Protein backbone atom coordinates (compact mmCIF):
# COMPACT_ATOMS: atom_id res chain seq x y z
CA UNK A 1 0.00 0.00 0.00
CA UNK A 2 1.08 3.94 -0.65
CA UNK A 3 -0.29 6.65 0.83
CA UNK A 4 -0.09 10.56 -0.59
CA UNK A 5 -0.76 13.74 1.62
CA UNK A 6 -3.25 15.73 -0.35
CA UNK A 7 -2.12 19.35 -2.52
CA UNK A 8 -4.78 21.85 -1.07
CA UNK A 9 -5.60 24.98 -3.36
CA UNK A 10 -8.30 27.68 -2.44
CA UNK A 11 -9.17 30.04 -4.56
CA UNK A 12 -12.29 31.85 -5.86
CA UNK A 13 -14.11 30.70 -9.90
CA UNK A 14 -13.47 33.75 -10.94
CA UNK A 15 -10.79 37.08 -9.86
CA UNK A 16 -12.57 38.76 -6.39
CA UNK A 17 -13.93 41.72 -6.70
CA UNK A 18 -15.16 42.97 -2.73
CA UNK A 19 -19.36 42.75 -3.09
CA UNK A 20 -19.38 40.81 -6.26
CA UNK A 21 -20.46 37.33 -5.83
CA UNK A 22 -18.20 34.72 -6.47
CA UNK A 23 -17.33 30.88 -5.75
CA UNK A 24 -15.27 29.73 -3.18
CA UNK A 25 -13.03 26.54 -4.31
CA UNK A 26 -11.06 24.29 -2.52
CA UNK A 27 -9.26 21.79 -4.63
CA UNK A 28 -7.61 19.00 -3.10
CA UNK A 29 -5.80 16.47 -5.29
CA UNK A 30 -2.94 13.93 -5.17
CA UNK A 31 -3.69 12.22 -2.55
CA UNK A 32 -4.36 8.72 -1.31
CA UNK A 33 -6.46 6.39 0.33
CA UNK A 34 -9.55 8.54 -0.81
CA UNK A 35 -11.33 9.10 2.11
CA UNK A 36 -11.07 12.50 2.89
CA UNK A 37 -12.54 15.75 5.29
CA UNK A 38 -12.59 19.21 3.61
CA UNK A 39 -14.50 22.21 5.35
CA UNK A 40 -14.47 25.50 3.93
CA UNK A 41 -14.38 28.47 7.05
CA UNK A 42 -15.44 31.93 6.94
CA UNK A 43 -13.95 33.94 9.88
CA UNK A 44 -13.31 30.81 11.77
CA UNK A 45 -16.53 29.08 11.09
CA UNK A 46 -18.03 26.34 9.26
CA UNK A 47 -19.27 27.11 6.08
CA UNK A 48 -22.77 24.55 5.39
CA UNK A 49 -24.11 25.49 2.51
CA UNK A 50 -21.25 23.57 0.60
CA UNK A 51 -20.86 21.70 -2.77
CA UNK A 52 -18.73 18.65 -3.77
CA UNK A 53 -17.61 17.17 -6.75
CA UNK A 54 -17.90 13.70 -7.37
CA UNK A 55 -14.74 11.43 -6.65
CA UNK A 56 -12.25 10.93 -9.33
CA UNK A 57 -8.57 10.23 -10.27
CA UNK A 58 -5.73 11.19 -12.58
CA UNK A 59 -3.95 8.68 -14.65
CA UNK A 60 -1.48 8.21 -11.93
CA UNK A 61 -4.47 6.66 -9.36
CA UNK A 62 -4.76 10.05 -6.86
CA UNK A 63 -7.30 11.46 -6.00
CA UNK A 64 -8.88 14.70 -6.59
CA UNK A 65 -12.14 16.38 -5.11
CA UNK A 66 -13.46 20.46 -5.60
CA UNK A 67 -15.13 21.89 -2.73
CA UNK A 68 -17.30 24.96 -3.78
CA UNK A 69 -19.57 27.42 -1.99
CA UNK A 70 -20.95 30.94 -3.27
CA UNK A 71 -20.07 33.94 -1.72
CA UNK A 72 -19.38 37.86 -1.79
CA UNK A 73 -15.97 38.68 -0.78
CA UNK A 74 -15.43 41.28 1.59
CA UNK A 75 -12.23 42.73 2.51
CA UNK A 76 -12.54 41.67 6.66
CA UNK A 77 -14.06 38.37 5.72
CA UNK A 78 -11.20 36.10 6.02
CA UNK A 79 -11.66 32.12 4.11
CA UNK A 80 -9.95 29.05 4.80
CA UNK A 81 -10.25 25.32 3.58
CA UNK A 82 -9.57 22.93 6.19
CA UNK A 83 -8.62 19.51 5.03
CA UNK A 84 -8.35 16.26 7.31
CA UNK A 85 -6.36 12.89 5.90
CA UNK A 86 -4.96 9.95 7.72
CA UNK A 87 -1.77 11.17 6.12
CA UNK A 88 -1.94 14.44 8.82
CA UNK A 89 -1.40 14.18 12.54
CA UNK A 90 -4.03 17.09 12.78
CA UNK A 91 -6.36 19.31 10.45
CA UNK A 92 -4.28 21.10 7.93
CA UNK A 93 -5.75 25.04 7.27
CA UNK A 94 -5.53 26.90 4.21
CA UNK A 95 -5.98 30.20 3.87
CA UNK A 96 -7.65 31.86 0.92
CA UNK A 97 -4.92 34.13 -0.51
CA UNK A 98 -6.00 37.07 -2.39
CA UNK A 99 -3.48 37.03 -5.55
CA UNK B 1 -8.73 16.21 -32.96
CA UNK B 2 -8.48 13.27 -30.41
CA UNK B 3 -11.38 12.41 -28.17
CA UNK B 4 -11.48 9.80 -25.71
CA UNK B 5 -14.35 8.24 -23.60
CA UNK B 6 -12.93 7.27 -19.49
CA UNK B 7 -14.67 5.24 -17.26
CA UNK B 8 -13.48 5.69 -13.29
CA UNK B 9 -14.19 3.16 -10.65
CA UNK B 10 -13.02 3.12 -6.96
CA UNK B 11 -14.16 0.29 -4.56
CA UNK B 12 -13.08 1.26 -0.73
CA UNK B 13 -13.31 -1.91 1.90
CA UNK B 14 -14.45 -0.23 5.40
CA UNK B 15 -14.51 -3.77 7.08
CA UNK B 16 -15.02 -1.15 10.41
CA UNK B 17 -17.84 0.57 9.10
CA UNK B 18 -19.83 -1.72 7.29
CA UNK B 19 -20.12 -2.10 3.64
CA UNK B 20 -17.69 -0.95 0.75
CA UNK B 21 -18.11 2.00 -1.24
CA UNK B 22 -18.33 2.02 -4.86
CA UNK B 23 -18.10 5.20 -6.83
CA UNK B 24 -17.79 5.79 -10.60
CA UNK B 25 -17.57 8.56 -12.78
CA UNK B 26 -17.74 8.78 -16.10
CA UNK B 27 -15.69 11.49 -18.42
CA UNK B 28 -15.90 12.73 -22.38
CA UNK B 29 -12.78 14.42 -22.96
CA UNK B 30 -12.07 16.74 -19.70
CA UNK B 31 -16.29 16.27 -19.15
CA UNK B 32 -17.48 14.35 -16.81
CA UNK B 33 -20.64 13.41 -17.87
CA UNK B 34 -22.01 10.13 -15.42
CA UNK B 35 -21.75 9.19 -11.67
CA UNK B 36 -22.55 6.58 -9.06
CA UNK B 37 -22.35 5.86 -5.35
CA UNK B 38 -23.39 3.09 -3.75
CA UNK B 39 -23.81 5.81 -0.83
CA UNK B 40 -26.51 7.23 -2.05
CA UNK B 41 -30.03 7.03 -0.74
CA UNK B 42 -31.33 4.58 -3.51
CA UNK B 43 -27.82 4.43 -5.62
CA UNK B 44 -28.82 5.20 -9.72
CA UNK B 45 -26.69 6.44 -12.72
CA UNK B 46 -27.24 10.17 -13.04
CA UNK B 47 -26.46 12.55 -15.38
CA UNK B 48 -24.00 15.25 -14.86
CA UNK B 49 -23.79 17.08 -17.92
CA UNK B 50 -26.81 18.89 -19.81
CA UNK B 51 -26.31 16.87 -23.35
CA UNK B 52 -26.69 13.40 -21.59
CA UNK B 53 -30.07 14.02 -20.48
CA UNK B 54 -31.59 13.97 -23.39
CA UNK B 55 -31.43 9.78 -22.78
CA UNK B 56 -34.35 7.99 -22.42
CA UNK B 57 -35.00 6.04 -19.05
CA UNK B 58 -33.98 2.58 -20.72
CA UNK B 59 -30.19 3.93 -20.72
CA UNK B 60 -30.19 4.88 -16.60
CA UNK B 61 -31.93 1.55 -15.59
CA UNK B 62 -29.22 -0.40 -18.20
CA UNK B 63 -26.01 1.47 -16.64
CA UNK B 64 -27.70 1.42 -12.84
CA UNK B 65 -28.03 -2.29 -13.39
CA UNK B 66 -24.40 -2.35 -14.48
CA UNK B 67 -23.04 -1.12 -11.82
CA UNK B 68 -24.61 -2.58 -9.07
CA UNK B 69 -23.32 -5.61 -10.05
CA UNK B 70 -19.86 -4.12 -10.87
CA UNK B 71 -20.23 -2.95 -7.19
CA UNK B 72 -20.67 -6.40 -5.99
CA UNK B 73 -17.85 -7.92 -8.31
CA UNK B 74 -15.57 -5.52 -6.60
CA UNK B 75 -16.27 -6.39 -3.41
CA UNK B 76 -15.54 -9.96 -4.13
CA UNK B 77 -12.17 -8.71 -5.72
CA UNK B 78 -11.02 -7.15 -2.74
CA UNK B 79 -11.63 -10.26 -0.69
CA UNK B 80 -9.38 -12.40 -3.08
CA UNK B 81 -6.75 -9.75 -3.16
CA UNK B 82 -6.71 -9.54 0.16
CA UNK B 83 -5.73 -13.36 0.46
CA UNK B 84 -3.03 -12.38 -2.30
CA UNK B 85 -1.21 -9.91 0.08
CA UNK B 86 -1.70 -12.06 3.06
CA UNK B 87 -3.38 -8.70 4.19
CA UNK B 88 -5.31 -7.91 7.40
CA UNK B 89 -8.97 -8.24 8.35
CA UNK B 90 -8.84 -5.23 10.14
CA UNK B 91 -7.93 -2.46 7.53
CA UNK B 92 -9.44 -0.50 4.62
CA UNK B 93 -7.96 -1.01 1.05
CA UNK B 94 -8.78 0.33 -2.19
CA UNK B 95 -9.30 -1.19 -5.93
CA UNK B 96 -9.46 1.70 -8.76
CA UNK B 97 -10.32 0.67 -12.10
CA UNK B 98 -10.11 2.69 -15.41
CA UNK B 99 -10.88 1.74 -18.82
CA UNK B 100 -12.22 3.65 -22.09
CA UNK B 101 -11.48 4.46 -25.90
CA UNK B 102 -9.23 7.31 -28.00
CA UNK B 103 -10.34 8.17 -31.25
CA UNK B 104 -8.91 10.24 -33.87
CA UNK B 105 -10.15 12.88 -35.76
CA UNK B 106 -11.82 10.64 -38.27
CA UNK B 107 -13.47 8.62 -35.85
CA UNK B 108 -10.74 5.57 -35.21
CA UNK B 109 -9.83 4.06 -32.45
CA UNK B 110 -6.15 5.25 -31.56
CA UNK B 111 -5.95 3.09 -28.24
CA UNK B 112 -8.42 1.38 -25.91
CA UNK B 113 -7.30 1.16 -21.92
CA UNK B 114 -8.36 -0.96 -19.03
CA UNK B 115 -6.06 -0.70 -16.15
CA UNK B 116 -6.39 -1.28 -11.81
CA UNK B 117 -4.57 -0.20 -9.43
CA UNK B 118 -4.58 -1.71 -5.71
CA UNK B 119 -3.97 0.21 -2.63
CA UNK B 120 -2.55 3.37 -4.79
CA UNK B 121 0.21 1.00 -6.77
CA UNK B 122 -0.22 -0.31 -10.33
CA UNK B 123 -1.62 -3.99 -10.32
CA UNK B 124 -2.56 -5.13 -13.61
CA UNK B 125 -3.25 -3.78 -17.17
CA UNK B 126 -4.21 -4.45 -20.39
CA UNK B 127 -1.86 -3.96 -22.70
CA UNK B 128 -1.78 -1.63 -25.76
CA UNK B 129 -2.47 -4.95 -28.19
CA UNK B 130 -6.11 -5.42 -26.10
CA UNK B 131 -4.68 -9.28 -26.30
CA UNK B 132 -2.21 -9.89 -23.37
CA UNK B 133 -2.10 -8.63 -19.30
CA UNK B 134 0.99 -6.64 -17.81
CA UNK B 135 1.05 -7.93 -14.18
CA UNK B 136 2.59 -5.47 -11.79
CA UNK B 137 3.59 -7.86 -9.20
CA UNK B 138 3.40 -12.06 -8.23
CA UNK B 139 0.21 -11.11 -7.18
CA UNK B 140 -1.31 -9.56 -9.90
CA UNK B 141 0.32 -12.57 -11.61
CA UNK B 142 -2.50 -14.92 -9.83
CA UNK B 143 -4.93 -12.72 -11.45
CA UNK B 144 -3.09 -12.62 -14.71
CA UNK B 145 -3.20 -16.22 -14.92
CA UNK B 146 -6.88 -16.69 -14.63
CA UNK B 147 -7.78 -13.88 -17.50
CA UNK B 148 -5.89 -15.40 -19.35
CA UNK B 149 -7.69 -18.65 -18.90
CA UNK B 150 -11.09 -17.10 -19.11
CA UNK B 151 -10.19 -15.47 -22.34
CA UNK B 152 -10.58 -12.03 -20.50
CA UNK B 153 -8.88 -9.78 -22.76
CA UNK B 154 -11.06 -10.76 -26.13
CA UNK B 155 -14.39 -9.46 -24.11
CA UNK B 156 -12.81 -6.37 -23.49
CA UNK B 157 -10.90 -5.93 -26.66
CA UNK B 158 -14.45 -6.43 -28.38
CA UNK B 159 -15.72 -3.41 -26.02
CA UNK B 160 -13.08 -1.23 -26.61
CA UNK B 161 -13.49 -1.49 -30.36
CA UNK B 162 -17.29 -1.98 -30.89
CA UNK B 163 -19.41 -0.52 -28.54
CA UNK B 164 -17.01 1.92 -26.77
CA UNK B 165 -16.24 4.22 -30.03
CA UNK B 166 -20.07 3.64 -31.35
CA UNK B 167 -21.51 5.63 -27.56
CA UNK B 168 -18.32 7.75 -27.72
CA UNK B 169 -19.42 9.26 -31.15
CA UNK B 170 -22.90 9.51 -30.03
CA UNK B 171 -22.03 11.39 -26.81
CA UNK B 172 -19.85 13.80 -29.41
CA UNK B 173 -22.85 14.27 -31.96
CA UNK B 174 -25.38 14.93 -28.30
CA UNK B 175 -23.33 17.11 -26.52
CA UNK B 176 -21.40 19.00 -29.92
CA UNK B 177 -21.04 22.37 -29.47
CA UNK B 178 -19.39 22.23 -25.77
CA UNK B 179 -17.92 19.18 -25.72
CA UNK B 180 -16.48 20.08 -28.34
CA UNK B 181 -15.89 23.70 -27.86
CA UNK B 182 -12.36 24.83 -27.71
CA UNK B 183 -12.36 28.12 -25.28
CA UNK B 184 -8.87 30.14 -24.71
CA UNK B 185 -7.67 31.16 -21.43
CA UNK B 186 -7.36 34.71 -19.99
CA UNK B 187 -4.19 35.05 -19.22
CA UNK B 188 -2.36 38.30 -17.02
CA UNK B 189 1.07 37.87 -14.49
CA UNK B 190 1.14 39.40 -10.88
CA UNK B 191 4.31 40.15 -8.91
CA UNK B 192 4.28 39.70 -4.67
CA UNK B 193 7.46 40.27 -3.35
CA UNK B 194 8.77 37.87 -0.94
CA UNK B 195 11.58 40.00 1.03
CA UNK B 196 13.45 43.06 -0.09
CA UNK B 197 15.62 41.13 -2.59
CA UNK B 198 13.15 38.15 -4.24
CA UNK B 199 10.07 38.77 -5.88
CA UNK B 200 7.87 35.93 -7.12
CA UNK B 201 6.23 36.63 -11.07
CA UNK B 202 2.73 34.04 -11.36
CA UNK B 203 1.57 33.78 -14.71
CA UNK B 204 -2.36 32.82 -15.15
CA UNK B 205 -4.29 31.10 -16.98
CA UNK B 206 -8.21 31.49 -16.80
CA UNK B 207 -11.44 30.11 -17.99
CA UNK B 208 -9.72 27.77 -21.02
CA UNK B 209 -11.35 23.95 -21.98
CA UNK B 210 -9.78 21.57 -22.63
CA UNK B 211 -7.68 20.76 -20.00
CA UNK B 212 -4.35 20.64 -21.82
CA UNK B 213 -2.16 23.11 -21.75
CA UNK B 214 1.56 24.39 -21.33
CA UNK B 215 2.60 26.98 -18.53
CA UNK B 216 6.64 28.06 -19.10
CA UNK B 217 8.42 30.64 -17.93
CA UNK B 218 11.76 31.61 -19.70
CA UNK B 219 14.67 33.69 -18.49
CA UNK B 220 16.82 35.34 -21.26
CA UNK B 221 14.82 33.28 -23.72
CA UNK B 222 15.76 29.66 -21.85
CA UNK B 223 13.26 27.55 -19.61
CA UNK B 224 13.34 27.78 -16.29
CA UNK B 225 12.65 23.96 -15.07
CA UNK B 226 13.91 23.39 -11.49
CA UNK B 227 12.75 26.68 -10.21
CA UNK B 228 9.54 27.04 -11.37
CA UNK B 229 6.27 26.07 -9.19
CA UNK B 230 3.61 24.91 -11.27
CA UNK B 231 -0.18 23.84 -9.68
CA UNK B 232 -2.16 21.19 -10.73
CA UNK B 233 -4.53 22.22 -13.76
CA UNK B 234 -7.49 23.13 -11.17
CA UNK B 235 -10.99 22.99 -12.07
CA UNK B 236 -12.92 26.34 -11.89
CA UNK B 237 -16.50 24.50 -10.71
CA UNK B 238 -18.37 25.88 -14.40
CA UNK B 239 -16.59 23.34 -16.22
CA UNK B 240 -13.28 25.04 -17.31
CA UNK B 241 -9.88 25.14 -16.18
CA UNK B 242 -7.01 27.24 -14.39
CA UNK B 243 -4.01 26.82 -14.06
CA UNK B 244 -0.61 29.02 -12.84
CA UNK B 245 3.08 28.77 -13.29
CA UNK B 246 5.18 30.35 -10.43
CA UNK B 247 9.24 31.81 -10.46
CA UNK B 248 10.91 33.22 -7.49
CA UNK B 249 12.97 35.82 -9.55
CA UNK B 250 15.68 38.65 -7.75
CA UNK B 251 13.46 41.89 -7.77
CA UNK B 252 15.16 44.35 -10.45
CA UNK B 253 15.13 41.38 -12.93
CA UNK B 254 11.48 40.49 -13.28
CA UNK B 255 11.32 42.14 -17.05
CA UNK B 256 14.25 39.17 -17.85
CA UNK B 257 11.33 36.51 -17.45
CA UNK B 258 8.62 36.29 -20.41
CA UNK B 259 5.61 33.91 -20.05
CA UNK B 260 5.15 31.12 -22.56
CA UNK B 261 1.32 29.64 -23.25
CA UNK B 262 0.22 27.62 -25.52
CA UNK B 263 -3.70 26.56 -25.94
CA UNK B 264 -5.79 25.06 -28.68
CA UNK B 265 -8.25 28.31 -28.53
CA UNK B 266 -5.41 30.33 -28.76
CA UNK B 267 -5.02 32.22 -32.49
CA UNK B 268 -1.01 32.32 -31.69
CA UNK B 269 1.53 31.00 -28.86
CA UNK B 270 1.58 34.13 -26.07
CA UNK B 271 4.26 35.76 -24.83
CA UNK B 272 3.13 37.51 -21.72
CA UNK B 273 5.63 39.58 -19.46
CA UNK B 274 5.18 41.78 -16.02
CA UNK B 275 3.73 44.83 -16.20
CA UNK B 276 4.18 48.00 -14.08
CA UNK C 1 -22.22 3.36 -21.69
CA UNK C 2 -20.17 1.38 -19.10
CA UNK C 3 -18.96 -2.27 -19.41
CA UNK C 4 -19.24 -4.72 -16.87
CA UNK C 5 -16.50 -6.96 -15.44
CA UNK C 6 -18.03 -9.84 -14.29
CA UNK C 7 -15.08 -11.80 -13.76
CA UNK C 8 -13.03 -11.37 -10.24
CA UNK C 9 -9.48 -10.42 -10.04
BR1 LIG D 1 -10.80 31.53 8.45
CL1 LIG E 1 -11.31 36.49 -15.87
CL1 LIG F 1 -20.22 33.50 -10.39
CL1 LIG G 1 -8.17 36.67 -6.23
CL1 LIG H 1 -16.40 -3.82 3.89
CL1 LIG I 1 0.36 -3.07 -14.44
CL1 LIG J 1 1.52 -4.20 -26.65
CL1 LIG K 1 -6.88 -12.53 -26.47
CL1 LIG L 1 -21.25 -3.38 -24.00
K1 LIG M 1 -17.95 20.56 -9.77
K1 LIG N 1 -23.27 26.45 -3.46
K1 LIG O 1 -25.17 20.80 -25.11
K1 LIG P 1 -36.75 1.28 -18.87
K1 LIG Q 1 -11.53 -21.03 -17.44
K1 LIG R 1 -12.87 -2.86 -21.31
K1 LIG S 1 -22.60 -5.47 -20.08
K1 LIG T 1 -21.29 -9.34 -19.17
NA1 LIG U 1 8.55 42.52 1.39
ZN1 LIG V 1 -18.10 45.38 -0.39
ZN1 LIG W 1 -22.43 43.26 -10.35
ZN1 LIG X 1 -12.57 0.58 8.31
ZN1 LIG Y 1 -24.88 -0.67 -4.85
ZN1 LIG Z 1 -26.58 18.02 -15.75
ZN1 LIG a 1 -20.88 20.54 -20.95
Amino acid sequence: MIQRTPKIQVYSRHPAENGKSNFLNCYVSGFHPSDIEVDLLKNGERIEKVEHSDLSFSKDWSFYLLYYTEFTPTEKDEYACRVNHVTLSQPKIVKWDRD
Amino acid sequence: GSHSMRYFYTSVSRPGRGEPRFISVGYVDDTQFVRFDSDAASPREEPRAPWIEQEGPEYWDRNTQIYKAQAQTDRESLRNLRGYYNQSEAGSHTLQSMYGCDVGPDGRLLRGHDQYAYDGKDYIALNEDLRSWTAADTAAQITQRKWEAAREAEQRRAYLEGECVEWLRRYLENGKDKLERADPPKTHVTHHPISDHEATLRCWALGFYPAEITLTWQRDGEDQTQDTELVETRPAGDRTFQKWAAVVVPSGEEQRYTCHVQHEGLPKPLTLRWEP
Amino acid sequence: SPKLHFYYL
